[PDB]
């Protein structure tokens, strides 16, 4: 039922730690606010993963946009999806 | 209750190489476990003295009156594709 | 327009064109279409891959060499690649 | 909401040290050591018009 | 699903029959690495002693020694199974 | 400065960090390519040596040039292996992309461009030649197996004036002949020498065929009765040179005397002498 | 509405029920085992909760158990709850067979 | 202070472990290329080297992986393994039993 | 309704701090052992006091004993409603030493 986040709405019971879950939500509206805009395509995810790499466990992928859809294996419990204002987030993590 | 445990996934799948499909599991186990350590002390076991103590008998009985000649170095590596970083876009 | 390259000989590009032609009007949802994709490769060459189906999306991510296949099936665009 | 209390209280067992058959190490042990981690499933998409 | 094949390998005919057997029936009974090495390594130890080692996996190199007659490295189905004696 | 570039290339950076500053990106540029450069000389030079060898075979005789072998298996094994090669040199092909994206050279790029280029070579020639010879081979057929056909009709009587040649000449006990035999007994033995190449190399071509093995049994008569003459003969040439040369030594050179192959006129000879000897 | 000694009733026919024999032989048939300690474990906390849920008390629970091996290296087990002064409470025991040293560690919470 | 790390599982004297993570660090650092065939050669003839290390039942073995799953009749007194964070290599040491 | 939350990440940390600077590899003297968890125990409750959680119930829990080539396996399971009540828990081992704590919470309602 996509419940109400102090970010954005997040599906849950949330399936990613608290800790990365947080850090994932304050950086990406950080992230836009500062310096970045819509109209960029790529080098806002590029930001996004190297911010992941740089503190959180190394192989990280991001997808965003407005209509897409994915199965995907990954890491147990390293699942982070959530709209933002009708705009999809999803990342997760691999060995 | 019938309790749920958090920080618990949902479902558990792994590849099986035999029949090639996945299949996964929605069944998971739920015990919280910290510290689990392994033990190496055995006290009067039926099965693991004798097993032990006669090897050691025969070795000890047989120098007092070496056989396995010298061993050969080898090698083996897989094959290991690199990792690239590539992003394209669709806006 | 654009068409990122995969190993040689048409082992592979070749076999993701005709399959995703069966998918993408098999189904309606994208669930269907991308877990028949990725069943398929998981089967026939490798242990793990990655796919996403859609009109419109953002992506950078990390993989192996020449296992990168994007093209733009139809009004959809279908993205495939190797990870794992 | 004022919820104020504590309490306190220890468990403990028995002592006795024995040390007559005492000190093996099974020489030849064996374990069994990995890197895999663990795997999961999901599926996400957004709404069609 | 395809039958096994050696890529480096140092035995006895009667020998490889034999590790070709153990190989596709843990593959067929279990589903995890740390299983079938723990699986094929009590197999070889009943038949042959003490002291075998075996890893199995899909990335890893290695510099080790063996008795002579006694080491092999073989894929099955882009699995590499690597087994030795002492 | 040098200095940074110094201190981050210290660092033993991959292949994506190299990428990465590069995309961050002359002289910088230079400073990569000038590792990266020799990094791809030492590969190349080793990877193009080796299938230039390949080539080289595939180019060195008339024979294989014309009528092949076993041989050719073992250049498809290295053609089996070509696709593993290559999975050895791939680390060179993306690097090398690197270096002439920005850099394409042109002054030191004459060895590169030989190397790389020579193994595509082998690859374009590998197609079209195991094409083109596998058809007209295949054309050609009888007239390779009619050259067999006189090949064995002439070998099977080449060996019966071999076996002839024995029985009056040589080894079979007629005469004396006072130690000059080990001459004669080289020359035979270069004679079914070269026999037996020619036997192996017929072996070649009927299990290139695919046919029964035609089996010879002269020349191993001919192998077993001439290994124990040449063993003996052998015997009373270090003996006799010994002697010239110049007796407890040969106390036990008489400690090897006894045997009881055969009685010959040599044998008697030598024991006769080593009796002096004593 | 309770009484903890009735609780402690509860897990002391749990953990006897179990593995607990009235003949003293077979506890020494069954000495600490590397491979069969996971099943112990799990099985003593699934059937000391089942015995738990035959209680319809309204309260709510919570459990932990410790194994040591020997008695050689020693052990502190210690609480200290934050809770309430009237139906609030926990409870500890401390359990010995021949070569298996067992502490159970429960928690009672109102609501 | 050691270079950064993380033992997965450890059974020798901290000492042994020590003098092992600086002369692996070293060595990656100085072997940034090529493949782990070397760097087992050359941490092994290293290893094999010193005074130290004396006791050994069968004799010296160093696996490195970036993906494996394993099974060891180890002797009782020494086994390693780790891992070098910057890089994420899965390094066992151990003497054969 | 539970605006403010208990999440594991922060009483990890704060669990993490504690006991290392707290226990600086002492060894397991047996006249003082079960005294010593006596005091960090209540130093543990002290900070969860200011752990931010009003209406979470904190029963702690530790453990505190000496390593001797020695097996030992310690776990629990849970009874609560997973949308408000949690918990955490960190270990910590030297050479020769090992203490670990948990910490519940539920959720008062």
């Amino acid at each position: 039922q996509y419940k109400t986040f102090m970010g954005a709405r997040v599906l849950w019971p949330p399936e990613c730690a608290d800790d990365i879950l947080e850090g994932a939500i304050r950086e990406t509206q950080d992230a836009l606010k500062k310096f970045e805009i819509a109209r960029e395509g790529q080098k806002i995810a590029e930001h996004l993963k190297k911010y992941m790499d740089d503190h959180f466990d190394p192989y990280w992928h991001v997808f965003f946009g407005k209509n897409f859809g994915c199965q995907a294996v990954h890491n147990k419990n390293r699942f982070i999806y959530f709209y933002i204002e009708k705009t999809a987030f999803l990342m997760y993590q691999t060995q | 209750l019938e309790p749920k445990n958090p920080q618990a996934p949902k479902n558990i799948t792994v590849y099986d190489y035999y029949t090639r499909k996945f299949k996964t599991d929605e069944l998971v186990d739920q015990m919280i476990v910290h510290f689990s350590m392994d033990g190496d002390y055995i006290w009067k076991e039926s099965n693991e003295y004798k097993t032990q103590e006669e090897i050691r008998d025969t070795k000890k009985a047989l120098i007092k009156e070496r056989n396995k000649f010298n061993y050969n170095t080898r090698e083996c590596q897989t094959i290991n594709p690199s990792i690239r970083e590539r992003g394209v876009s669709t806006e | 327009i654009d068409m990122p390259e995969n190993s040689e000989m048409k082992s592979m590009k070749n076999d993701a064109f005709s399959q995703a032609k069966f998918a993408v009007e098999n189904y309606k949802f994208e669930n269907k279409i991308s877990s028949h994709i990725k069943k398929f490769f998981d089967e026939k060459y490798g242990p793990n891959w990655h796919c996403v189906v859609g009109k419109h999306f953002n992506a950078y991510v990390s993989y192996d060499s020449k296992n990168f296949i994007f093209f733009y099936e139809g009004q959809l665009a279908i993205l495939l690649y190797r990870k794992g | 909401i004022n919820f104020q209390d504590t309490e306190t209280r220890y468990g403990g067992i028995q002592n006795q040290v024995v040390n007559i058959n005492q000190y093996v190490q099974r020489n030849p042990n064996f374990i069994d050591l990995d890197n895999i981690a663990e795997l999961s499933e999901h599926s996400v998409n957004t709404e069609r018009v | 699903n395809h039958e096994p094949e050696v890529k480096a390998t140092d035995m006895e005919e009667d020998m490889i029959k034999r590790v070709k057997e153990i190989a596709i029936n843990a593959v067929k009974e279990y589903k995890q690495e740390k299983q079938i090495a723990h699986y094929i390594k009590y197999e070889f130890d009943k038949i042959d002693g003490y002291g075998w080692n075996c890893i199995v996996g899909r990335n890893f190199g290695s510099h080790i020694i063996h008795q002579t007659k006694k080491y092999i490295f073989f894929k099955i189905n882009e699995l590499c199974l690597l087994l030795w004696k002492a | 400065i040098q200095e940074s570039i110094k201190k981050f290339s210290k660092n033993g950076p991959t292949l994506q960090n190299y990428e990465d500053q590069l995309k961050k990106f002359k002289e910088w540029k230079l400073q990569y390519s000038q590792d990266l450069h020799k990094r791809a000389r030492q590969l190349l030079d080793s990877l193009t040596e080796q299938t230039k060898m390949l080539s080289t075979k595939l180019s060195k005789p008339v024979k294989d040039i014309d009528s092949l072998g076993y041989v050719m298996e073992t250049l498809e094994q290295i053609r089996k292996e070509q696709a593993e090669i290559d999975m050895k040199f791939n680390p060179v092909q993306e690097m090398y992309s690197l270096l002439d994206n920005y850099l394409p050279g042109g002054i030191t790029d004459k060895d590169e461009m030989d190397a790389r280029s020579l193994l595509r070579r082998n690859w374009d020639i590998l197609i079209q030649q195991a094409e083109i010879k596998g058809k007209e081979y295949q054309h050609k057929q009888a007239i390779y197996l009619k050259e067999l056909k006189q090949s064995i009709k002439d070998f099977t009587n080449q060996v019966s004036i071999f076996r002839r040649d024995y029985e009056k000449n040589g080894p079979m006990v007629e005469g004396i002949s006072p130690a000059e035999a080990m001459e004669r007994l080289r020359r035979f033995e270069d004679e079914y020498d070269v026999k037996y190449q020619m036997y192996k190399i017929n072996a070649r071509g009927e299990n290139l065929f695919g046919l029964q093995n035609q089996k010879y049994p002269e020349l191993e008569k001919t192998d077993a009765e001439i290994k124990n003459l040449n063993k003996l003969y052998n015997l009373y040439d270090s003996v006799i040179k010994n002697i010239q040369q110049f007796a407890g030594k040969y106390g036990e050179q008489c400690s090897r005397l006894p045997k009881d192959l055969k009685e010959w006129q040599a044998y008697r000879d030598l024991k006769n002498y080593i009796d002096s000897l004593r | 509405e309770y009484i903890s000694e009735e609780v402690q009733k509860a897990i002391d026919d749990s953990v006897k029920q179990v593995f607990g024999i009235k003949d003293d032989s077979s506890q020494v048939t069954i000495t600490y085992n590397k491979d069969k300690v996971n099943l112990w474990t799990q099985q003593i906390i699934d059937y000391t909760i089942r015995g738990l849920n035959k209680l319809g008390k309204h309260f709510k629970y919570c459990v932990t158990a410790i194994l040591q091996q020997t008695n050689h290296a020693g052990i502190s087990v210690q609480i200290t709850a934050y809770q309430d002064t009237n139906t609030d409470g926990s409870l500890i025991q401390c359990y010995e067979i021949n070569d298996i040293y067992a502490i159970v560690s429960v928690f009672a919470m109102a609501v | 202070p050691l270079p950064p790390h993380i033992i997965r599982f450890n059974d020798m004297a901290q000492h042994l472990l020590k003098k092992v993570i600086r002369q692996a660090d070293v060595l990656i650092k100085e072997n940034p290329q090529g493949l782990e065939k070397d760097i087992a050669l050359n941490l092994v003839k290293f290893v094999k080297s010193q005074p130290e290390f004396k006791i050994g039942d069968g004799e010296w073995q160093c696996i490195i992986g970036k993906n494996f799953g394993c099974s060891l009749t180890f002797d009782a007194n020494v086994l390693a393994f780790f891992d070098l964070l910057p890089s994420r290599k899965s390094i066992l040491l151990f003497k054969s039993g | 309704y539970i605006k403010n939350r208990f999440y594991p990440s922060k009483i990890q940390k704060i669990i993490k701090e504690l006991f290392e600077d707290r226990l600086k590899g002492v060894e397991y003297d047996p006249n003082n052992a079960n005294q010593l968890s006596e005091r960090l125990v209540l130093e543990l409750r002290e900070k969860i006091k200011r752990g931010k959680v009003p209406r979470y119930k904190i029963g702690v829990q530790v453990v505190f004993g000496e390593i001797k080539g020695q097996g030992l396996r310690i776990a629990s399971k849970c009874l609560w409603d997973v949308q408000n009540d949690n918990y955490a828990s960190y270990t910590y081992t030297s050479e020769k030493v090992y203490c670990t704590g948990i910490v519940f919470g539920c959720y008062f309602e």
